[PDB]
């Protein structure tokens, strides 16, 4: 939330001093979990064989 | 100008032939007197000399002729047997592993038999010679370390057998052809998910990197002391003079520790041997155990994140699956 | 189990090969040159050193 | 209790210490600046009620 | 500690920048100018290593991986979080391998040995600076170098070696690939030869210099020299960093189609 | 019958007396509180008020 | 007791500095194992490192220059000797030994042939031999040995440790930094 | 030899210690948790 | 003191010169790095316009 | 007994065994879903997970 | 038949076949592990009535 | 403890144990540090009840 | 190495690795009361 | 000063001179790639002019 | 290396130790007054 008169970012009931940004890692990346949460977003398994 | 780099030898010196340590010729006998080659002798000794034949080689050059005729001739039956085509089409030509459907039957003669026949008399040749190396080896009441630096190969080679066995199908096997077994070791790291993920195979690229490097340290520091003696490396071993005191004081003063002038090679062997041996490994499990070795890599915590380079929605999770591949098409059809 | 495959149980018995191996080289790169000259005395790293070896020699 | 610098050499045992103890203060100094909660470059002026906690 | 052989050859002399300031040993390592240097190098790179471990989501040996920069900043160096990390560690590890080259020179100075070792490690100092100097340089972007991270810097090859579709059709990778194979078969013989003839059958002599000759010939029909085997370890070797700098260095400065395809020439040939 | 210790440090067969009696006492005390129910029933006496 | 260096300051680790002249005491570069003093054999109990006047057997191989006769240039371009006699090893055929008369003659010297280098490496034309570690002067104090058919595993070391520390011991500028 | 009977009484009473302390270990772990 | 009898004052004096450096130069190069003090870009904004970092889950 | 084994090398090698041992079997347990102890160790035995059927 | 030690060095015999037995104990645990009906980390506390058993067929 | 220093080098045996707590204690300050009940740097002011605990059955 | 320089190590080494040990107890007994693991 | 018979003027100032020109051409190359001090492409901007990071 | 000898050396590098600290102090309240980071 933002203070309405300061423009001040407020954390936890308190106002911070300086333009406060959200800390990540380098360029977003997260570390990979379970190997079957690979297949979060991906598309569902192939079909069988025409044979 | 420049100090002798012991890189080539200026002045050769001739003598008799050779002829070589009195050995038992029972079974087999030496062929040839001994012959000077001048160019030869520039880089190294210049005696193309006598070369012992006894049962085991007799019989390996035998098999492997063998072997090697069937492949040439269904390489020159491929193009329809044009000399011309056989020669400019040589690196593309290639003796094929018989189809998937017939798992470990026989398969026909002109879609994989020959390959099974040309596989089993090069496998029986190999084994041959490893049994005369063995022998002459013994021979000579020297150890049997080449022996068994050899079985190493011949175990990574024997993985090119048995994981075709193991996953049931000699459709799986190496295509005998220069450009085609390439592109066999490209498709086998492709259909079994990246194999730069396979440890043992990471492993084995260790060992082959660190045979370069442990070559290169042993090579040059012998040329280095060469000027003190230091290439008769036996007498450096049985007697240790000054050349293998520098060869030792060198590495431990450069890195902080130092082998002998004998444990260098045990080093040199090790990791030559082991180069081999991983690789058979890591090749034994690929299709048996794991089957997509990126997503053992991420299950065991080797895979580094990127950022998602694509976001797929609900409906193009369902469109964008696919079918595993099937057969050929034995029809053509007519709309 | 499900997260002990047997890539893995490979892995560790070849890990546990190739330490032994590394020791067993180390004992023979000990085998001339020591033991070691400080002013604290005879000095052995790990492995200590081993045994003796002598060679055999042709009659004259 | 001064015998023990009779068994190790005073040289060798202030080069180890000082390496090791080098070693160890970057090591946490590192592994704090990668958290969330004590990553002070960044954070630093936050006061601890609005520090990073991890989750229950 | 000093092994008993040790104490007459530690002696002053042999240094190519510097004297008596840093001509000393500090426990089995000889200290010199070139020490100092690959220590502030080794040093600065580790801890800029560490830096960027600390940057990135995890602590994970395997998925550490400090990447190079955007190819927009072509051979300019980067933002610090962008990239330029990358730059200045290799920076560091340049400096810290040259240094490493003519401390080992200094020390085959000093001990009355020819400088082959240097030499052979320049081969793979070379091989290094090709991937991320002179590669880089010509294709114009310091972003074509590979990231540091121990499984990363595989994704880097595999990637780049399907940049030309099928990178093994490269005719030099080709020529370096059978320098390596053909490298550690002679290592395994070499090794071999020499322990089988110094740790014989048992109960039998220790071999001569003849029995090798003798063996290998009566195997193969021909053996080199003991010299010549050493000769032909290094050359087998180097050759392997030298043809693959080759290798790489061709893709893309030189070659950007598929690789299969330049085999045209071949066949196009009048005949 | 008193033979048996002839050649034996009393210190070792004393030793080796201890550790086993702490074993086994430790083991029995366990297997005593799991038979008993002590103290977890007065433990929730204490706690739940 | 033989070490003929003191240490150049008390701090462990330290170099040390040779009292007298380093070739001949032995250390540094210049210093030898002690072999034993019994001739290195073939496989069939014979002298393995022999001159070619006492084996009529060995040769010269065809296209490669006679050493014999030729001039041996020093490290300070003066002419040190010239070649007489070569010496090969038996048990694998090579030059191992240059025999060498002095200017002044009346003594003989032994060249390890590691340490020659001949004119543009070989290819040119091939009429001196370039000896870059010793001056023609320390030719002189190159040890001698014992007989003149034979030599032993102790006396090739100490002519092999002599000419290498000749690389660093022979000049001035040698021992010194290139800066 | 004396020092095959003097260190071998050290080594199996250290050797029972050992076991039984693991004895212990092993009970507590069934009465935490049993694997039948 | 007494310290410069077991160590060379001249091999101090260098390693504490580079151990110094690399210390500096690290430091240096850790702030550059960050994004409230990366003062070749940011050095000219005030103290209540610096960026400060603030935790992702609980944003 | 103790003669023809060097009691030297039978204690290097027995506690090397026994350290290698304990290390593969504490880790093994800890890769498991039931003996996950750091972080399940708080559950009670009929809390703990079990194997499939 | 006693007189195999003569014949046979009785401690190159006993350190062979304690490394062996050793091998073949770690392997048979190893693949008791890895099968379903006996992965008894995890499934130890089932009674022979619910333990896996392979397909009928 | 009789004659454990006169059959053991006491200077190698305390360098050995040194080394050998210190790499333990490494390790396992190392599993506590990437778990996630025990991940103290983030999360060790949460009281015991709303630590993170493994999943049951 | 003697008999009695053995005895003063030995006794000097058992109290170091029983404090060392009781140390050790001390901070399991502040962890767990922090977050038992039981 | 006595820092001369400790150390060697001359092996001193050839150290000195690589340092500060490694260290002079580091941040030369720092300040060209930055957005605000990249002079050879803004450096006709006036201060008001040149980019400030966020 | 005597002791009148090591006296003047450890007097000029515990003065250059205490110089370079101060200093360093004096950058440390300078940045502070720029950009304070508690
Ligand atoms: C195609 C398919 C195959 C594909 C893959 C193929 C891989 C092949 C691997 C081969 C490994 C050995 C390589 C080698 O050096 O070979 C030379 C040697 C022939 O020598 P020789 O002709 O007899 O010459 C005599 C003499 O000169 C030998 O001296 P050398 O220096 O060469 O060898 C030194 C010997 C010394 O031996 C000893 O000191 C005795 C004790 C050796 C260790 C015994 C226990 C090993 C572990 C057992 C469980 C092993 C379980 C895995 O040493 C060696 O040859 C090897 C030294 C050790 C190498 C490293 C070991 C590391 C172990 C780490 C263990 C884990 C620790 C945590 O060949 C041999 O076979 C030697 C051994 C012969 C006696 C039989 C040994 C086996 C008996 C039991 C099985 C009997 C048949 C069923
Ligand atoms: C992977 C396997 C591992 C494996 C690890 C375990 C095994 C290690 C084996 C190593 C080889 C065998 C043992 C050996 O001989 O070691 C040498 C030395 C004994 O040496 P010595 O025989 O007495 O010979 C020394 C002699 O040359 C006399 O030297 P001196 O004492 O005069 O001084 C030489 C050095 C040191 O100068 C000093 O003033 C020393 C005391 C102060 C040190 C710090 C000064 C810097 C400021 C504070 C920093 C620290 C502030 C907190 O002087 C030199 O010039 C040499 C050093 C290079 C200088 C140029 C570079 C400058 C920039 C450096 C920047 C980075 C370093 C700070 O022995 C010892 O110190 C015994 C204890 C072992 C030491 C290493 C322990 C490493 C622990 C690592 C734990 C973590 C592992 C992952
Ligand atoms: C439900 C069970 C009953 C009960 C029923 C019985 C019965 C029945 C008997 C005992 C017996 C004993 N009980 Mg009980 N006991 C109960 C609860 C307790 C409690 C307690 C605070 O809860 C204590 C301290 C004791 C104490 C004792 C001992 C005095 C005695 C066993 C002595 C022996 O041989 O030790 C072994 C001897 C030793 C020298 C070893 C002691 C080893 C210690 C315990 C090991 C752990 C500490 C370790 C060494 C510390 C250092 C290492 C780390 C740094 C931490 N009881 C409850 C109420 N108890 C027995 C006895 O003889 O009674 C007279 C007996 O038959
Ligand atoms: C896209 C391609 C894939 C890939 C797929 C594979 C596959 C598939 C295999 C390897 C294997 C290996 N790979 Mg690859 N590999 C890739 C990337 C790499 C890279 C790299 C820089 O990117 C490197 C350095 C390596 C390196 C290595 C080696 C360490 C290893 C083989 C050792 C070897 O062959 O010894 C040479 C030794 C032999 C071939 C043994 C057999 C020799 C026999 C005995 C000789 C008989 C000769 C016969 C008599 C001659 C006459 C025949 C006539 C017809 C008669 N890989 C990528 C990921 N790699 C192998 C391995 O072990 O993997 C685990 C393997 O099988
Ligand atoms: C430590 C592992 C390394 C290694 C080790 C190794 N290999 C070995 C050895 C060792 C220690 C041996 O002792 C053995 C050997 O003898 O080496 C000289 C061998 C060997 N390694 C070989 C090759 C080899 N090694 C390889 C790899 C490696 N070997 C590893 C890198 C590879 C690769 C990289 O793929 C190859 C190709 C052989 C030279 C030899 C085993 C020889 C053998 O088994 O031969 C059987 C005989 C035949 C097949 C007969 C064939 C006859 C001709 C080839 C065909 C007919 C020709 C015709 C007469 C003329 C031409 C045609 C006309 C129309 C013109
Ligand atoms: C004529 C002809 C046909 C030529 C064709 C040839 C062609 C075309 C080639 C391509 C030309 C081009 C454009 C390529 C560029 C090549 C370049 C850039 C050349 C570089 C020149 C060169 C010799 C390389 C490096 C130079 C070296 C060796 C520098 C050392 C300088 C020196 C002696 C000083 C010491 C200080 C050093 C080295 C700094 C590192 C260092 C630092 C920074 C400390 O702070 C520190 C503090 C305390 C302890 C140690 C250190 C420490 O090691
Ligand atoms: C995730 O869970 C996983 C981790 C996987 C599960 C874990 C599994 C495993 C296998 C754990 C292993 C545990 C273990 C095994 O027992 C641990 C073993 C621990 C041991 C033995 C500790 C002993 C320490 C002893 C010390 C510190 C002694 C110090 C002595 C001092 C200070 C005094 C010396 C000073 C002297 C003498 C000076 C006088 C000099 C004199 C007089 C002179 O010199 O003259
Ligand atoms: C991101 O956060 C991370 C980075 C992770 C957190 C980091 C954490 C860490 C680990 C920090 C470490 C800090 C540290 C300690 O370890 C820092 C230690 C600093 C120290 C000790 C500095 C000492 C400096 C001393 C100097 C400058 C002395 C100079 C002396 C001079 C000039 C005198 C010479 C004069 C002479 C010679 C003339 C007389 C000659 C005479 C008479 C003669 O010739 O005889
Ligand atoms: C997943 O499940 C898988 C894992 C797959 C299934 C597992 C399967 C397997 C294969 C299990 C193996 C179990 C096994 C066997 O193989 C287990 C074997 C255990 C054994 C034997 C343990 C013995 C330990 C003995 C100890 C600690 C003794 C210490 C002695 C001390 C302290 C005294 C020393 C001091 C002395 C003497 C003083 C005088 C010295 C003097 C005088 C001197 O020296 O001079
Ligand atoms: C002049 O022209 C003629 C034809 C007369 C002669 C010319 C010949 C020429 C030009 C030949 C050229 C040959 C070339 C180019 C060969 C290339 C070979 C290459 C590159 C091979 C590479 C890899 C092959 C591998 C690894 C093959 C492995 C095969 C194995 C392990 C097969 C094993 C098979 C067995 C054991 C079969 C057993 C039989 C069973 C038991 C299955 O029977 C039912
Ligand atoms: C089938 C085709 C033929 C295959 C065989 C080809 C044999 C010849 C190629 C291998 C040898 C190439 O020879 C190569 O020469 C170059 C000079 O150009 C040497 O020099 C090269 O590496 C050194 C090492 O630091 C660099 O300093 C130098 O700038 C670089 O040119 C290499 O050290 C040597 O390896
Ligand atoms: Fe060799």
């Amino acid at each position: 939330p933002v203070d309405p008169v300061t423009g001040q970012t407020i954390i936890n009931g308190e106002p911070v001093v300086g333009r406060v940004f959200i800390m990540q890692k380098t360029d977003g990346t997260v570390k990979l979990g379970k190997w079957q949460a690979q297949y979060d977003g991906e598309p569902t398994a192939p079909e069988a064989a025409n044979v | 100008m420049l100090e002798y780099q012991n890189l080539f030898t200026r002045v050769q010196v001739r003598t008799v032939p050779e002829a070589g340590i009195e050995i038992d010729e029972s079974t087999g006998t030496r062929y040839g007197t001994g012959t000077f080659s001048y160019l030869a002798g520039k880089f190294g000794d210049a005696q193309i000399g006598p070369i012992y034949l006894g049962w085991a080689g007799v019989l390996s050059l035998i098999f492997g002729f063998m072997a090697f005729e069937i492949i040439g001739l269904n390489m020159w039956a491929s193009v329809g047997w044009d000399p011309v085509e056989f020669i400019r089409q040589l690196p593309w030509l290639a003796l094929e592993p018989p189809p998937p459907q017939y798992g470990l039957r026989v398969p026909p003669l002109a879609q994989g038999g020959w390959y099974l026949m040309a596989g089993f008399f090069l496998t029986i040749s190999i084994l041959l010679w490893w049994v005369r190396v063995y022998r002459r080896a013994r021979a000579l009441n020297m150890g049997t370390h080449l022996p068994w630096a050899f079985a190493s190969a011949i175990f990574l080679y024997s993985t090119f057998f048995f994981q075709p066995l193991l996953v049931g199908s000699w459709s799986e096997m190496v295509p005998f052809g220069i450009f085609p077994h390439l592109d066999w070791t490209s498709a086998f790291s492709i259909r079994y998910g990246n194999l730069y993920y396979n440890p043992f195979h990471a492993l084995s690229i260790a060992f082959l990197y660190g045979s370069a490097v442990l070559f290169a340290m042993h090579g040059a520091t012998i040329l280095a002391v060469a000027r003190l003696g230091g290439e008769r490396e036996i007498e450096q071993i049985t007697d240790r003079g000054t050349a293998a005191e520098r060869s030792m004081l060198f590495w431990r003063w450069t890195m902080g520790f130092n082998a002998t002038m004998e444990s260098i090679h045990r080093w040199s062997w090790w990791f030559a041997v082991l180069t081999t041996f991983s690789g058979g490994i890591g090749i034994l499990l690929t299709g048996t155990v794991v089957d997509n070795w990126y997503l053992w890599g991420v299950k065991h915590g080797l895979v580094a994140p990127y950022p998602a380079q694509n976001t797929l929605t609900e409906e193009q999770q369902q469109l964008l699956r696919g079918r595993y591949q099937g057969t050929a098409p034995d029809s053509f059809p007519s709309y | 189990m499900q997260y002990i495959d047997g890539a893995q149980i490979a892995l560790y018995a070849f890990w546990l090969f190739f330490f032994g191996l590394i020791i067993y080289i180390r004992r023979e790169d000990k085998r001339e040159g020591y033991p070691l000259e400080s002013p604290q005395g005879p000095r052995e790293g790990w492995p200590a050193m081993p045994e003796k070896k002598t060679y055999i020699h042709r009659p004259t | 209790m001064h015998r023990i610098w009779l068994m190790f050499d005073p040289r060798r045992v202030m080069v180890a210490m000082v390496g090791f103890l080098a070693v160890l203060a970057l090591v946490i100094h590192f592994i704090l600046l990668s958290s969330q909660r004590y990553s002070w470059i960044e954070n630093g002026t936050l006061s601890a009620a609005q520090a990073p906690v991890g989750a229950s | 500690a000093m092994l008993s052989f040790e104490k007459k050859y530690r002696v002053r002399g042999g240094t190519l920048i510097g004297g008596d300031l840093f001509d000393f040993w500090f426990g089995p390592f000889y200290v010199g100018f070139f020490g100092v240097t690959t220590i502030f190098f080794v040093t600065l790179g580790t801890l800029l290593c560490v830096w960027g471990a600390a940057m990135g989501p995890t602590w994970n040996l395997w998925q550490i991986s400090i990447a190079p920069p955007d190819l927009k900043y072509g051979l300019g160096l980067a933002p610090l979080r962008e990239g330029g990390l990358w730059q200045i560690i290799t920076l560091c590890a340049l400096g810290a391998f040259g240094s490493w080259a003519l401390r080992q020179a200094e020390i085959s100075r000093k001990l009355g040995m020819g400088m082959h070792i240097p030499w052979a490690y320049g081969g793979a100092v070379l091989a290094y600076a090709t991937l991320v100097v002179i590669r880089p340089m010509l294709l114009g972007a310091w972003g074509h170098g590979f990231p540091y991270g121990i499984f990363s810097h595989l994704d880097w090859v595999s990637n780049v070696g399907y940049q030309y579709l099928h990178f093994h059709y490269n005719p030099a990778h080709m020529i370096a690939v059978t320098f390596f194979f053909t490298n550690c078969l002679a290592l395994a013989m070499h090794g071999s030869l020499i322990l089988s003839v110094t740790n014989p059958k048992k109960g039998t002599p220790v071999g001569t210099s003849e029995t090798e000759n003798v063996f290998f010939r009566d195997l193969l029909g021909y053996s080199i020299g003991a010299i010549g085997i050493h000769r032909l370890g290094l050359f087998l070797a180097v050759g392997a960093a030298v043809w693959s700098a080759i290798c790489i260095v061709i893709s893309g400065p030189f070659w950007t189609k598929g690789w299969p395809e330049w085999w045209n020439w071949w066949l196009n040939l009048p005949i | 019958m008193h033979r048996i210790w002839q050649g034996m440090d009393p210190q070792i067969i004393m030793s080796g007396l201890g550790f086993f009696l702490a074993g086994l006492a430790l083991i029995i005390h366990m297997w005593a509180y799991s038979i008993t129910g002590w103290p977890k029933y007065k433990k929730a006496q204490y706690n739940a008020q | 007791s033989d070490i003929k260096a003191v240490p150049a300051d008390s701090y462990n680790g330290s170099a040390l500095i040779p009292t007298g002249d380093p070739m001949i005491d032995g250390v540094g570069p210049s210093s030898w194992a002690n072999r034993s003093d019994t001739p290195d054999m073939t496989f069939h109990n014979t002298a393995k490192i022999v001159p070619m006047r006492l084996d009529p057997t060995y040769s010269i191989a065809k296209g490669d220059p006679d050493p014999r006769g030729l001039p041996v240039v020093a490290a300070d371009k003066q002419v040190a000797g010239t070649v007489i006699e070569l010496w090969v090893n038996r048990a694998e055929p090579q030059v191992t030994y240059y025999e060498v008369q002095l200017t002044g003659s009346e003594r003989r010297v032994m060249l390890p042939a590691g340490f020659v280098q001949w004119p543009n490496f070989g290819l040119w034309g091939n009429d001196k031999l370039l000896v870059k570690a010793i001056t023609a002067a320390q030719f002189a104090n190159v040890p001698a040995l014992k007989r003149d058919d034979q030599i032993t595993l102790l006396e090739e070391d100490m002519v092999c440790a002599y000419y290498a520390g000749g690389h660093l011991y022979a000049m001035a500028e040698r021992s010194e930094p290139i800066i | 030899e004396d020092e095959a009977r003097r260190f071998h009484g050290y080594f199996v009473t250290g050797t029972l210690g050992y076991i039984i302390v693991a004895a212990v270990a092993h009970f507590l772990a069934w009465q935490w948790r049993p694997w039948f």
